[PDB]
RNA sequence: UGUAUGGCAAGUCUAACCGGAGUAUCCGGGGAGGCACAGGGAAACCGACAUGGCCGCAGGGCUUGCCCGAGGGCCGCCGU
RNA sequence: UAUGCCAGCUGGUGGAUUGCUCGGCUCAGGCGCUGAUGAAGGACGUGCCAAGCUGCGAUAAGCUGUGGGGAGCCGCACGGAGGCGAAGAACCACAGAUUUCCGAAUGAGAAUCUCUAACAAUUGCUUCGCGCAAUGAGGAACCCCGAGAACUGAAACAUCUCAGUAUCGGGAGGAACAGAAAACGCAACGUGAUGUCGUUAGUAACCGCGAGUGAACGCGAUACAGCCCAAACCGAAGCCCUCACGGGCAAUGUGGUGUCAGGGCUACCUCUCAUCAGCCGACCGUCUUCACGAAGUCUCUUGGAAUAGAGCGUGAUACAGGGUGACAACCCCGUACUGAAGACCAGUACGCUGUGCGGUAGUGCCAGAGUAGCGGGGGUUGGAUAUCCCUCGCGAAUAACGCAGGCAUCGACUGCGAAGGCUAAACACAACCUGAGACCGAUAGUGAACAAGUAGUGUGAACGAACGCUGCAAAGUACCCUCAGAAGGGAGGCGAAAUAGAGCAUGAAAUCAGUUGGCGAUCGAGCGACAGGGCAUACAAGGUCCCUUGACGAAUGA
């Protein structure tokens, strides 16, 4: 509704088919003006470029979409461990901007260049 | 008194008198009576369970043990007012009368009262609203209300010098409190009133802390926001004639 | 700043010792008790009087002045002018579900007045008739023999 | 503590002309302003024919009501009036808001207190 | 049942509820009924001074003690 | 100076405070029955590893179908291993499959098991066969019919009060109950079923006339709605089961007619649009759910991070709310506008089908009995002689008669037909659903933000807690040394921050250790207030203080 302890209950406590706006992020210039959308559901085929953290200003490939806990895993954007290894630093969506798209699908295709619905 | 009236672009399209009803003695008393009496009304019962505390058949084992003649079970003391977990003494209760009771006339000189304070072009500015203008309130054509566009009414307001106000009350703060917990995090200043004739303006409402209403019905609250006299109004032709008979 | 306000630090909030403000026995029982032993002081005695009768046969009055009919004459044109004749039945508010109006004597009589009401007191006649006037009876007033 | 903000500015008004000026009764009415609203003349026109005077200006600490018949031609001055005081007073004279009566007569002459 | 404040004033207030709406706020309507407007009497029943007199505070007037004297006080008369 | 006292300092112990909110509390709208087709609840199971919870049922965290959805997925819950998914999975909406045992529990017995065909029990119909059916039990409260306290108040107490409250027995539904006058009795030339809201009114009425108890007619409103038998007069013209044949029912009367605008029979005027049965069957609204949906993620500084500040720019029928590494209308979900579905309203309204409304005269044909009413005893009510009810006794009229209109009898007048029956809608409740908040904010608010009716107490009925917070990201601390050691320690590593390192935001007080200043082993106790000396003190937030001398100079005063 409009009460603040009810609005992130339903963020939290959603349906696996609801939190796909949940991983929801901005589609560049000409991606705009092609498909007539602003933002797009990210995809595990896609290129993205990060805006907000400190990897602000690095491109990389989605690896990764999880819908549970609506994080994305983007290529070189990674964390040491101790041990050396380079682990996966977990990004919101809102914070990242698609360069290049994964129409792979034909299901997709089909629904980000019909102007009556949107992917 | 006479009432310069506006069109569309911004220029003078004629006059018409300005109404009796703002020549009624600005009482600020009365005004902030009929708002107090207007928030209150709307306010909601609350109150804690009837029986919390008391869901316990917890009994002192009088004088003997060396302990205070307090209510336990189990080791625990419960229901009485000073024990952890027992009930509130004089709590809020459903029953209340949170309700203002205000004679009619009361109430429609308070209105008067109000709308008469839109009229006076200092107290306008002693409300708070920043504006550069000498005819206080603005008078618009009955042509407004087809507006559909608010980017076109902000046109209409650069142009009559009165915008100063919606870039005033702009700017929102952050309530300090656990107000925040509850829904009202945020607070704006209260800025212009649209006062039409047919139906609220669907093309200002959205302006920064503008709020939008019909002669017919327009109340104490939308003419002095927060018991606070003279509102930056802005009324149509058939809007300044309607609110006269009221 | 309220009384109640200022009761806080004040331990017994102005009921003198701790031990008053308990029970009934601190008001003398509960709510009208003791009016005949301990508290016979400005109670009214022990007792009975007189009766009532049936509801439906008591007769009410609609009770007017010829002091409010004679000040308001002139405010009062859209009944008869004469060399003034006015219907006492159609000034009096409260004339539905009254049983019959009466015109009461009381004050001055500085005009003309031709009386139209179903009772009369002799002091309502005495200063209408001392006045250059008539006192006339209604068809409903014929009760008086 | 006077909620209304211009009774206040009244009693000012009445203050100034009782030292400014030559009056003795804008601070005798002014002080019975300041006394509670239970203590304010409450007057009918039944009083104001009885006792006064033609060309005696009638001041009244409170509000004027209309009871009664008005037949002399006398200028009333008081705090507030009844709709139906002013319309019966208009007809045979002048009703006149004690805040005007401040600057038409400062001096506070010729001038019977009603109540 | 007092008191402070405010609106209206010989009147004053609406209740439930209806309409409107910006939809618990709020605007219009609603005077049913309540209290006040005459009392005395168990009841039947009857039914009063918009002022007649004397003082006199405040205030006003005057030729600066003398006038007019609201409210007030002491009587009359009036209703039962 | 040992024991030690006061204050601080570093570090603990502790978990207050501040900030936060997955929970509560309250209000409002919507909705509202389930069960022998075995419910509700319970038990036991069910996963690759599975203890709790959630789901599910031997097909066991799931199987089918339609639509939505979509690149992901395999619950809570971030493991390891493995798997599924473009043959369109996950997820969701609707319909269905499966659905162990105990459980009303119904073949019989039983602590969830066992024993040799089962509606057990009680009823209805009946092919008289368990053949076809019914009841049983659950549900927060509401509702209806019964049973029915005491504390308490009366300043004791007994009639009275508490109070038809508590609790108990029976029963129905989404609402219940009531209901088309033997009425009202503002007595009228008046109103015209029933609930409910306002008022009438704390009135009338009652009462150790004390404490207290307390309507109604009317009025204004909400919503509206009005009918069916019994009998007369007809007399098998009738009903139920079955595909049918057939059977069952019924003259102890099925069916027709009729029902105070009394009806019927006999003789005529006219006519129906009433009424009953039955077909058709929504619009609008409301409530919930969904689709769609504008505008920056540009510049410099700080920063770990821009949602900050300054500069530029932008939409708005959208500046409700939430998210996001900090204060976001233009980053993300949404929000306005527009549109779609379901439910509810409602098998109602409207329309339609059949029926036939009504009037005149004649006729003592018909119109509900232990009833109306009286008396004794009880109880209850405001019911006073004049409330409603139970109980014992007695007991009538037949419309040409009867009841009533707040005492009885008689006559008048006025109103109305008991002892047969049905009845929509307007209101109660809050399980359920969605919403709202000058409520609470973790010793609060529910007992319950956590394993919550958990752990745990009692033979049992029953009783019953406590526990919220790492970080932006686990980057959840490699390697080395030490040690008996996956411990702990040291060094070291990550991060803006480890004094954020696991009950890990902040971290008060009591109190502990180490330590600093003061005091201190010849000295006396409300722990201090006011004065005045020693010693001690980084900055900041205070900057004054001493002496010679001199000016002024009260009371007083050599
Ligand atoms: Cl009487
Ligand atoms: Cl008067
Ligand atoms: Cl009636
Ligand atoms: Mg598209
Ligand atoms: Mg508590
Ligand atoms: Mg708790
Ligand atoms: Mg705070
Ligand atoms: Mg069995
Ligand atoms: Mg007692
Ligand atoms: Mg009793
Ligand atoms: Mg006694
Ligand atoms: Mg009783
Ligand atoms: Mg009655
Ligand atoms: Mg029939
Ligand atoms: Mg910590
Ligand atoms: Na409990
Ligand atoms: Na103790
Ligand atoms: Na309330
Ligand atoms: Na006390
Ligand atoms: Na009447
Ligand atoms: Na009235
Ligand atoms: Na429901
Ligand atoms: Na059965
Ligand atoms: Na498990
Ligand atoms: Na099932
Ligand atoms: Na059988
Ligand atoms: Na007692
Ligand atoms: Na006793
Ligand atoms: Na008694
Ligand atoms: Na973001
Ligand atoms: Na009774
Ligand atoms: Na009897
Ligand atoms: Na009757
Ligand atoms: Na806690
Ligand atoms: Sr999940
Ligand atoms: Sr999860
Ligand atoms: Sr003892
Ligand atoms: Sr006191
Ligand atoms: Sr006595
Ligand atoms: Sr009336
Ligand atoms: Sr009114
Ligand atoms: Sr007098
Ligand atoms: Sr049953
Ligand atoms: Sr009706
Ligand atoms: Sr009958
Ligand atoms: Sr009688
Ligand atoms: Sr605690
Ligand atoms: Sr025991
Ligand atoms: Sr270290
Ligand atoms: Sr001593
Ligand atoms: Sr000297």
């Amino acid at each position: 509704s409009k009460q603040p302890d009810k609005q992130r209950k339903s963020q939290r406590r959603a349906p696996l088919h609801e939190r796909h706006k949940q991983v929801r992020a901005t589609l560049s210039a000409d991606l705009r003006e092609e498909y007539g959308q602003r933002n797009v559901r990210v995809n595990a085929g896609d290129t993205v470029e990060v805006l907000r953290g400190d990897f602000a200003g690095e491109e990389g490939e989605v690896i990764n979409v999880d819908l549970d806990k609506a994080v994305i895993h983007v290529e070189d954007v990674t964390l040491e461990k101790t041990d050396g290894e380079e682990v996966p630093r977990p990004l919101d969506t809102s914070n990242v901007r698609v360069t290049d798209l994964d129409l792979e699908d034909e299901k997709r295709e089909a629904r980000l260049e019909s102007e009556d619905d949107s992917a | 008194m006479q009432a310069t009236i506006y069109d569309l672009d911004g220029n003078t399209d004629g006059e018409v008198d300005l109404p009796d009803v703002f020549e009624t003695p600005v009482r600020s008393d009365l005004i902030g009576k009929a708002v107090r009496a207007a928030q209150a009304n709307r306010k909601q019962d609350y109150g804690s369970d009837e029986y919390a505390g008391l869901r316990t058949p917890a009994e002192s084992f009088g004088s003997g043990r060396g302990q205070a003649h307090v209510p336990k079970q189990d080791g625990r003391a419960r229901r009485v007012p000073q024990a952890v977990k027992g009930r509130s003494a004089h709590p809020p209760k459903t029953e209340k009368d949170r309700s203002l009771d205000l004679n009619d006339k009361e109430r429609q000189l308070a209105v008067r009262s109000a709308l008469a304070a839109t009229a006076d072009a200092d107290l306008v500015a002693d409300r708070g609203h920043e504006f550069d203008r000498d005819e206080v309130p603005v008078v618009v054509s009955d042509d407004f209300e087809d507006l559909v566009k608010t980017q076109e009414v902000v046109s209409l307001l650069e142009a009559l010098d009165v915008h100063a106000d919606i870039d005033r009350a702009d700017e929102t703060k952050i309530k300090a409190g656990q107000g925040s917990a509850r829904g009202r995090k945020y607070r704006r200043p209260a800025s212009i009133l649209f006062v039409t004739s047919d139906e609220p303006s669907t093309a200002a409402r959205n302006l920064a802390g503008a709020d939008v209403a019909t002669a017919s019905e327009v109340n104490t609250e939308d003419l002095a926001p927060g018991g606070a006299p003279g509102r930056l109004t802005v009324f149509t032709e058939s809007a300044l004639a309607e609110v006269a008979e009221r | 700043t309220s009384k109640k306000k200022r009761q806080r630090g004040s331990r017994t909030h102005g009921g003198g010792s701790h031990k008053n403000r308990r029970g009934a026995g601190h008001r003398g029982g509960r709510g009208d008790a003791g009016r005949d032993k301990h508290e016979f002081h400005n109670h009214e005695p022990l007792g009975k009087s007189g009766f009532k009768r049936p509801q439906k046969v008591q007769e009410e009055a609609a009770t007017i002045d010829v002091r409010e009919i004679d000040e308001n004459v002139t405010l009062l044109a859209a009944d008869d002018v004469a060399e003034f004749r006015v219907d006492v039945r159609d000034v009096v508010e409260e004339a539905d579900d009254a049983d019959y109006v009466k015109v009461l004597g009381a004050g001055q009589v500085r005009h003309e007045l031709t009386l139209i009401a179903d009772d009369f007191s002799e002091g309502a006649r005495e200063k209408v008739e001392g006045a250059g006037g008539s006192v006339e009876l209604t068809d409903l007033g014929e009760e008086r023999q | 503590s006077k909620t209304n903000p211009r009774l206040s500015s009244l009693i000012a008004d009445l203050k100034s002309a009782a030292r400014s000026s030559g009056g003795a009764v804008w601070g005798d009415v002014a002080e019975r302003l300041e006394k509670p609203r239970r203590t304010h003349a409450e007057v009918n026109l039944g009083r104001i024919e009885r006792y006064a005077q033609e060309d005696e200006t009638v001041v009244v600490p409170g509000k004027v009501l209309g009871s009664g018949v008005l037949q002399k031609d006398v200028t009333v001055a008081a705090v507030d009036f009844s709709g139906t005081a002013e319309t019966k007073i208009d007809q045979v004279g002048e009703a006149v808001s004690l805040e005007q009566a401040i600057e038409n007569n400062p001096e506070g002459s010729h001038v019977r207190v009603i109540r």
